[PDB]
C-alpha cells in the first residue's frame, strides 16, 4: 500500500 | 455565483488505491500516483491515458510536477523519493536519505529544490540536479503530512499530526513561524494561497482553515466534509469563481466559496474517500481521485 492511504496507526 | 462542475471522464487503470494527482503547469497532463507502485499520465482534457511511470518499489503516497511541466518527483513507502523525466519516463534521481516512508513532496518555483516530508518527521531538502540531500529539518515530532514552497521560493509551510504548521526560511532551515490552534488536532495538509500571504491547513476534527501565518490569525473555516482519518488535499480553485476545493470521507467532493465559507457543490460519483482533488491551472476543470474501493481518477468541468 501506501501510507496515505492508510489511517494512522 | 455558484459553479457547476459535472462529471465528463473516468480513469481506470491503477490496481490499488489513488494517493494523489497532480496537473501539470502547463494544463495538458494530469500525474497520477497510487499505492500500487505506478505514476500514471493523463491527458487532462480527454482523460487519454497516455503513460505509465514505474520503478519505485513499494506504493507511493504523492507526486508532484516541476514548474516547466519536465519532471516529476514521487514520494514513497521504500523511504525514497523519485525524479522523473517526463518525456521518457526514464528515473533520473533517487533521493535517499529518509528513515521511514516518504509522505509528500514539492519543486521550488526555481525546481533546482525539492522539499519532502516523512514518517521519520523530517523535512528534507534536496537538490535537483546531483539529488542530494542539502538540509533535513527536525522539523516536527510526528509524521509529517505536507510540505509546499512559497510563490518565490523563499519559504516553506509544513504541517504535522504533531497538530502544528510551521513555517521556514529555505536559505538558512530555521523555523520562521509556529501555528498552534485549539487543542492542536493533527494537521493533514497545508499549502500557501497563490498570493502568498495565506496558508490553507486541514485538520482531522473535519476542519479546513485560513490563516494568515503572517500575524497568526484564523480567516476562515470551512467545515461540512467529513475529514478525520485520512490526509486529503485541499486547493484553492482560482480560474473562474474563487473556490476552496476538497476531498472529503463520505466520498464527494466538496466546494466552497472562499469568501463566504458556504458549500457551493457537492461531486458525487466516487465509491470510496475521495484522498486528492487538484484544480486545472486555467480551465474550470477539477480532478478528484479515491482509494481501494473505487481507484478511478475523475474530471469534472465547469462554467465558472
Amino acid at each position: 500500500g501506501a501510507a496515505r492511504c492508510r489511517v494512522a496507526s | 455565483v455558484k459553479p457547476n462542475y459535472a462529471l465528463k471522464f473516468t480513469l481506470a487503470g491503477h490496481t490499488k488505491a489513488v494517493s494523489s494527482v497532480k496537473f501539470s503547469p502547463n494544463g495538458e497532463w494530469l500525474a497520477s500516483s497510487s499505492a500500487d507502485k505506478l505514476i500514471k499520465i493523463w491527458g487532462a482534457y480527454d482523460g487519454k491515458f497516455e503513460k505509465t511511470i514505474s520503478g519505485h518499489k513499494l506504493g507511493i503516497s504523492d507526486v508532484a510536477w516541476s514548474s516547466d511541466s519536465n519532471l516529476l518527483v514521487s514520494a514513497s513507502d521504500d523511504k525514497t523519493l523519485k525524479i522523473w523525466d517526463v518525456s521518457s519516463g526514464k528515473c533520473l534521481k533517487t533521493l535517499k536519505g529518509h528513515s521511514n516512508y516518504v509522505f509528500c513532496c514539492n519543486f521550488n518555483p526555481q525546481s533546482n529544490l525539492i522539499v519532502s516530508g516523512s514518517f521519520d518527521e523530517s523535512v528534507r531538502i534536496w537538490d535537483v540536479k546531483t539529488g542530494k540531500c542539502l538540509k533535513t529539518l527536525p522539523a516536527h515530532s510526528d509524521p509529517v503530512s505536507a510540505v509546499h514552497f512559497n510563490r518565490d521560493g523563499s519559504l516553506i509551510v509544513s504541517s504535522s499530526y504533531d497538530g502544528l504548521c510551521r513555517i521556514w526560511d529555505t536559505a538558512s532551515g530555521q523555523c520562521l513561524k509556529t501555528l498552534i490552534d485549539d487543542d492542536n488536532p493533527p494537521v493533514s495538509f497545508v499549502k500557501f494561497s497563490p498570493n502568498g500571504k495565506y496558508i490553507l491547513a486541514a485538520t482531522l476534527d473535519n476542519t479546513l482553515k485560513l490563516w494568515d501565518y503572517s500575524k497568526g490569525k484564523c480567516l476562515k473555516t470551512y467545515t461540512g466534509h467529513k475529514n478525520e482519518k485520512y490526509c486529503i488535499f485541499a486547493n484553492f480553485s482560482v480560474t473562474g469563481g474563487k473556490w476552496i476545493v476538497s476531498g472529503s470521507e463520505d466520498n464527494l467532493v466538496y466546494i466552497w466559496n472562499l469568501q463566504t465559507k458556504e458549500i457551493v457543490q457537492k461531486l458525487q460519483g466516487h465509491t470510496d474517500v475521495v484522498i486528492s482533488t487538484a484544480c486545472h491551472p486555467t480551465e474550470n476543470i477539477i480532478a478528484s481521485a479515491a482509494l481501494e474501493n473505487d481507484k478511478t481518477i475523475k474530471l469534472w468541468k465547469s462554467d465558472c
